């Protein structure tokens, strides 16, 4: 399981000496004069299989670095500051909707902090901010199966963090 | 009594009809939400890269 | 008996049409949504 | 691509009368046997194949037989309108009557009988060339409908199997009936048809006599009227066989479409539009609206509410003036109506044929003449409904051992009644089990 | 010079190759009587690629016709330009077997296939040079998708190396005609996605669709709904027939198309498609044409086209135009859809244009398309097929004809992969 | 080149439209059937600013209709030159706004600007160089100054560097025709205030005492008005598509009558308007027009311009005239009224002049000034908005339709302080 590019590197590397040395067992063999085309391209699709692994490896290594890194700039907005006190409570909420909502009424009350939260500048994102929140309040009141309300907290999240990622809203996001 | 049963089962059978058709309305109302989803992501990628 | 469960089956039947109609509601505006983002990023797109 | 018809007990031998002279009517065939030389109505001398048989000259035979004990009815026919169209010994004339009395009908004298009508329904097939099946029409609460439609539907399975067989059976009504030993005579015909027939379609004269009042307005209907529009429906339902049209289908098709399980084959029927003829110029006929109607509850041929179970397949043919847009829109709408539910056993449930035929009505009928028709047939849960609204009342006799002296003095025990019993009982379970 | 052989099974088979011929025959400029009565010269160069001279102008067809019910015969015989179709090219048995996937392919594959290898064999040796086999069917069906498939199965065993486009109707969700279509469907991809060259995959309610808006007709019946389909297939092989700025074969846009075996489901269009109402208000130009090229509600498929990425994508033009402009407009489209384009390739979409418009036309245009937003068309297939298999519903069937439940787990793995792999490319 | 776009809303936008078309066409000298049936050179030199070509001469307004009844979509189709237009353009909802404001800017317009806007975007991008967007409308109905504001907000929001003039007829206070004017009127320019960039504001009332007295007709139908606000509407419209001494188009106007960005409200007029008993009558010079001009009985509003100053005017000439003349008579004019005119602005007047006047006509000339008498207009409508806001007649329709109890007071407010901001600079 990758993480690195120097790791995705390190494979890449070995899967070309492998490929290598199965071409150079195939001439070597020095048979098959019209069989030979056959198994370069059963080869060829062998190396097509594994390449496509290599690419789910780094579809999903791309999104855990991207998780990771988004974890690594919160923290870095925290390391006694009043703009990094906010910062840090503003980290504690997205933490909150971060972590497996299992529980319907914690769910409800978090949602309820970041909606006080959110509710205070209103400028243009919180409008369609809190028409989410209360998408996922009133699908949970009248009582659906979170499981259903996957994509809907994803961009709840997504809206929540663009938010954060903003100079007014959080105000030391000029750093980055 | 047998027509009240006989109401009884229609209803039954429509309060189900419902649940089944909010059900299917549910699944596609989250592959609608993974679409936005999409598409606000790739929003922000091409807002940064401007 | 039967009246009763007459009533429960109506009461239960009538909560879940109103569940329907909000989440078609719910429906409609993602569609919405949909638009004004395509054409937003259409936009963005061509000043990139 | 021939289908032959044989025709079984009383009901049977009406209902084959009306659809005979239906036949007759639609292919231009007088009712002496040979089609006019001078006036030429329609097209296709491949259309009249799979109902009749040309021979020499222009003489044409129907394939189909006319088998009962009791000679009344069958002689009345041989000496009425109907003379010369029917071959002479296609129509079999026992002696003494069954007389409500299956064991009667099945084992002592029908056996004398069975022998000469599969000796001629051999003689039909090797005449025929593209055998498309059998259809059978029978009575389940009487005599000769009962206990020859079983021996025969035996033994017709025995023989060939392999070819499908559509059964339109009568089966009784919840309160209006014309016997006593109805409910016995039923369940011993219910215990044979369940795993012979191919595919059992369902009748019931109460049902019919709720159409033809609500629609045609005769507040009181005789036995033709009915006989007249089942007569309708099976030329609906052969239509796709006879004519042409821009998605027709065949029998094959029709079990391959409608029969989720090899034991669940009973299927509601319905027809529409139902029109009496003071109204079709008044009222606006379009798909929308005969679907609507024709999947209306109470225009079911068979008194059973279909709210009650979930469909599994649904068969619409369309008969006239369609353009498939349409009728796929009116199909949109019917799934999304509110009180009829699927399956998830079955997403898609719907089967639409077409064919470019309008509907014959018999001159001096009751029905309308119109542009489009959809005959419906559409299986469902409720007949383990009717399956068991019928099993209280046979229990109930069973209890007294009432009536039951006559089957034991004609050949039958007691065993085969505990069996049918038991048999109903597993067919309402497999039933109550299929649909939730 | 380039011979294409084409082979049409079912009824859709049977309906939409009789429009394609009709469409095709017109605009050679044979008449129905069976001469020809082209004026120009560029007709009679190339009519040797779908017409062989028989015996004094009387050009038959190379056509194939194959199913089990006489009455698609019947009616294609009696229908107009059904009269030059040789009668020895009605292969053909006799029973009919329908909406069976396993009777058609496995019980009447026995005993009609061995003769329509025989008719295939002798009219592909009968011209010089081949260039492949364009084969029309539904999936939908059992004489159609079944027969056809186990044709397409014989054919590739026997000519390896030959083109090979099945024009394939795929079953609708919306669209209820019968209950084995997600039955009939999986076990038809299952062999394509094995053996066909590539899949020009058409649908009913996207062209239903078509008819209302782009057109604006009020009764849109199968005479029109496979007309679209027949200028489509007569607009694909317009390099083969006549001459252009540069031309492009089968092999050159499975080519420019194809970047793995597997990737091999296109999703088709066509314009210009207007009403007769505004056929008198618009402007015949590229700007247009490449605008309603790329539109989602002008395909033929119900898959979203906005709904992933274009892996890759061709444009075939025909009449006099400007290649500058049409290099321009595909780079305009490129870079302003920049987002539903695949990064890994450079210049997505190839465009190769013919000196030739369609008769009764100006100009035109062909769209085909391999993107992965195609994957909707198979999850809903995928999705009804594990729902009907779950219960084992109108299985049986299948499992007295022969068939076994391992054919349908191989039809869902072999499914379930390529969508898998499509999702991937996204 | 300089394009401009039109969108009719409403049944008065569509009638005015209309006719302004009819005017149009044959003062280019395009025949109804669609062809070109001119006869000078001259003509065709500039209708890429109002036309497209289709096929072959087949020259077409660019314009969009726009409404929610069908019923004045069928009349404008059923009348003259109505076979010019295209049919896709026509878009309608089929419902019904039923002069409710709420409804026309939050119920159906929510459902009918999906589509309007899609077409005026198919029109911008088959222009080149969008000079601006020209609008027709009015302020007392449901779809006129609900949807048409609402459009206008959306045309501003996806293109700002685009100039829109609108003509909106106004309801004057004698001559109403409905009993939610005022909540209409001062809803809707709540937001015309800030979106919009010239409204050109006319009322029915002026048009009806032109009528009476200086044409001197006896019954005078909509047509006539429709062909004088058509006429009005030419004038302002005649540098962009014929050559002149002098040059003023659309922005230049805009830049030159618009000291600050919230006095945009135009009053306008049209010379010569003359009695055909007295055409013959009279010889018509520039000091003849001017002295038409200027006169206060022909301006076409009810804004008498002898209660406020003057903040600026223009003068839009057409003939082959003399510049000396022309200028000597906007100072002598200037001089004579030395009252009327803001002492902080030198030489108020701005004079263009054109060398092709309109058709038949040999010397034509229109008036566009911004004067602080229009705030009457305002003033009466403002005073009807608190009549019948005191006691709140006729909320509820509006109120559960889904506006709230705060947007009245906001149009209420910025109706007080747009009079102040003209008191303030009167
Ligand atoms: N709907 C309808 N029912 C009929 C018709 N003819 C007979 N029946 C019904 O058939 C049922 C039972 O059949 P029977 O009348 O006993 O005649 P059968 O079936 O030949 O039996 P047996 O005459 O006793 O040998 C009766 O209850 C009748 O209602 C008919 O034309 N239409
Ligand atoms: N577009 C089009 N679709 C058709 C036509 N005929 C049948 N279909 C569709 O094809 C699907 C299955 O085809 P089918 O009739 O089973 O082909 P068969 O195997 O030859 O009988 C159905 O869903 C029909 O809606 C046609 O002529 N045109
Ligand atoms: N100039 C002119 N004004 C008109 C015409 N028809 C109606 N009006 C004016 O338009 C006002 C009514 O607007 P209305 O049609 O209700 O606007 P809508 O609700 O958006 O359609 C009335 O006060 C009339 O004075 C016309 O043909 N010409
Ligand atoms: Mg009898």
């Amino acid at each position: 399981h990758p993480r690195t590019a120097a790791d995705f590197e390190v494979l890449y590397n070995e899967l070309e000496a492998w490929r290598l040395q199965e071409t150079r067992k195939i001439k070597e063999a020095g048979l098959a004069k019209e069989q030979e085309q056959q198994v370069l391209q059963q080869l060829l699709h062998k190396e097509t299989k594994l390449l496509q692994t290599i690419d789910r490896l780094k579809i999903n290594a791309n999104q855990e670095n991207k998780e990771a890194r988004i974890q690594h700039t919160l923290n870095e907005m925290s390391k006694h500051t009043p703009f990094t006190t906010r910062a840090k409570e503003l980290q504690q909420l997205y933490n909150g909707l971060n972590l497996p909502l299992l529980t319907v009424d914690e769910r409800l009350d978090v949602l309820l902090h970041v909606k006080w939260t959110v509710k205070e500048f209103d400028c243009d994102l919180t409008r369609e901010l809190v028409d989410l929140i209360d998408r996922e309040a009133d699908l949970l009141n009248r009582g659906r199966n979170p499981k259903m309300l996957e994509g809907l907290r994803k961009r709840i999240s997504s809206l929540f963090l663009n938010f954060i990622e903003t100079p007014e809203f959080n105000p030391e996001a000029v750093r980055f | 009594n047998e027509a009240m049963k006989g109401e009884i089962a229609v209803t039954r059978r429509a309060a189900y009809a419902a649940e089944e058709a909010v059900q299917k309305l549910e699944k596609q109302k989250m592959e609608q939400d993974f679409r936005i989803d999409t598409l606000q992501d790739n929003l922000k990628g091409t807002q940064q890269q401007l | 008996w039967n009246q009763e469960e007459l009533e429960q089956w109506a009461l239960a039947e009538r909560q879940k049409a109103e569940d329907n109609a909000a989440l078609e509601k719910y429906r409609h505006a993602d569609d919405g949504k949909v638009k004004e983002l395509t054409l937003a990023l259409e936009r963005v797109s061509k000043q990139v | 691509r021939e289908v032959i018809s044989i025709h079984i007990g009383q009901a049977g031998i009406q209902v084959g009368n009306a659809c005979w002279e239906l036949y007759c009517l639609e292919h231009g065939i007088q009712p002496d046997g040979q089609m006019p030389s001078d006036k030429t109505i329609g097209g296709g001398d491949d259309a009249f194949n799979t109902f009749f048989s040309e021979t020499g000259a222009g003489k044409h035979v129907p394939r189909c037989i006319f088998l009962d004990l009791e000679p009344t009815v069958v002689d009345e026919v041989r000496t009425g309108t109907y003379r010369q169209l029917f071959h002479p010994e296609q129509l079999i004339s026992g002696k003494e009557d069954a007389a409500n009395n299956f064991a009667r009908g099945h084992y002592t004298i029908g056996k004398e009988i069975v022998d000469l009508a599969l000796d001629r329904i051999r003689k039909l097939a090797d005449n025929c060339t593209g055998l498309q099946g059998f259809l059978v029409f029978n009575a389940v609460g009487g005599g000769t409908g009962s206990g020859l439609g079983s021996l025969l539907l035996e033994r017709l399975s025995v023989d060939y199997g392999k070819k499908s067989k559509l059964g339109f059976t009568v089966y009784p009504s919840p309160q209006v009936s014309t016997a006593v030993v109805e409910p016995y005579n039923s369940v011993l015909s219910t215990h044979s048809l369940l795993e012979h027939t191919d595919v059992a379609v369902m009748l019931d004269n109460e049902a019919i006599y709720d159409i033809c009042r609500r629609s045609l307005d005769i507040e009181r209907p005789t036995y033709t009227n009915l006989n007249r529009l089942i007569a309708q429906v099976i030329s609906s339902l052969t239509a796709s066989l006879r004519f042409d049209g821009a998605l027709n289908v065949d029998i094959t098709e029709f079990q391959t479409n409608l029969v989720p399980y090899p034991r669940i084959h009973f299927m509601l029927s319905s027809y529409a539009p139902i029109i009496s003829a003071e109204k079709a110029y008044h009222e606006q006929l379009s798909v929308a609206e005969i679907t609507n109607a024709a999947f209306e509850p109470a225009s079911m041929m068979v008194k059973c509410d279909p709210r009650h179970g979930k469909y599994m397949a649904c068969c619409l043919m369309y008969r006239g003036d369609v353009v498939p847009k349409d009728v796929n829109a009116s199909v949109a709408t019917i799934k999304t109506k509110r009180t009829i539910q699927f399956v998830d056993w079955c997403p898609t449930g719907f089967k639409c044929g077409i064919n470019y035929q309008p509907p014959t009505v018999v001159p001096g009928g009751d029905l309308a003449k119109v542009q489009r028709a959809v005959c419906m047939i559409s299986n469902s849960t409720a007949i383990g409904e009717i399956f068991s609204r019928l099993d209280h009342k046979f229990d109930l006799m069973y209890a007294k051992r009432a009536f039951v002296h006559w089957y034991v003095g004609e050949g039958m025990e007691e065993g085969e009644f505990s069996e049918a019993r038991e048999d109903l009982a597993a067919l309402e379970k497999d039933f109550e089990e299929v649909g939730a | 010079m380039r011979e294409i052989v084409h082979i049409q099974g079912g009824q859709c088979g049977n309906q939409i190759g009789a429009k394609f011929w009709e469409v095709v025959s017109d605009e050679h400029g044979i008449d129905p009587t069976g001469t020809y009565h082209g004026d120009s010269d560029l007709q009679l160069e190339r009519i040797n690629v779908y017409f062989n001279e028989a015996t004094g102008g009387r050009y038959v067809p190379r056509a194939i016709l194959m199913d089990l019910e006489p009455g698609t015969m019947d009616s294609v015989r009696s229908g107009p330009y059904g009269q030059i179709f040789r009668p020895d090219n009605f292969v053909f048995g006799q029973t009919g077997a329908g909406n069976n996937w396993a009777k058609g392919h496995y019980t009447e594959g026995a005993e009609l296939i061995d003769s329509v290898l025989d008719v295939v064999r002798k009219e592909a040796e009968s011209c010089d040079c081949l260039q492949g086999f364009q084969v029309c069917h539904s999936l939908g069906g059992g004489t159609g998708s079944g027969m056809g498939t186990l044709l397409i199965s014989k054919i590739r065993e026997e000519y390896p190396d030959r083109m090979m486009l099945t024009f394939s109707v795929v079953p609708s969700p919306k669209v209820s005609d019968t209950v084995v279509e997600p039955y009939n469907a999986t076990l038809s991809v299952h062999q394509l996605v094995e053996n066909a060259d590539e899949c020009m995959v058409l649908d009913n309610e996207a062209l239903y669709d078509i008819c209302f808006r782009t057109l604006k007709l009020t009764t849109p019946t199968f005479g029109d709904l496979n007309h679209l389909i027949s200028a489509v297939m007569s607009g694909i092989t317009c390099c083969l027939r006549f001459p252009g700025q540069l031309n492009a074969d089968l092999r050159k846009l499975a080519v420019n198309l194809i970047p793995f075996p597997r990737l091999h489901f296109f999703m088709v269009g066509f314009t210009p498609l207007t009403s007769r109402g505004s056929q008198q208000y618009r402007a015949l130009t590229v700007p247009e044409l490449t605008q309603q090229m790329w539109d989602a509600k002008n395909m033929m498929c119900a898959a979203d086209p906005r709904h992933g990425r274009y892996l890759t994508a061709s444009a075939l033009f025909r009449g006099r135009m400007s290649t500058k402009e049409v290099d321009e407009q595909m780079l305009n489209v490129q870079n302003k859809n920049s987002s539903y384009f695949v990064e890994w390739i450079p210049n997505n979409v190839k465009s190769s244009v013919c000196d030739i418009p369609p008769k009764g036309l100006k100009m035109s245009a062909t769209f085909i398309g391999n993107s992965t937003a195609i994957q909707e068309m198979f999850k809903r297939v995928s999705e009804q097929f594990t729902a009907m298999f779950r219960r084992k519903a109108f299985l049986h069937w299948y499992t007295g004809e022969g068939m076994d439940e391992m054919e349908f787990t191989e039809a869902e793995s072999n499914m379930n992969d390529l969508v898998s792999e499509y999702q991937q490319y996204q």
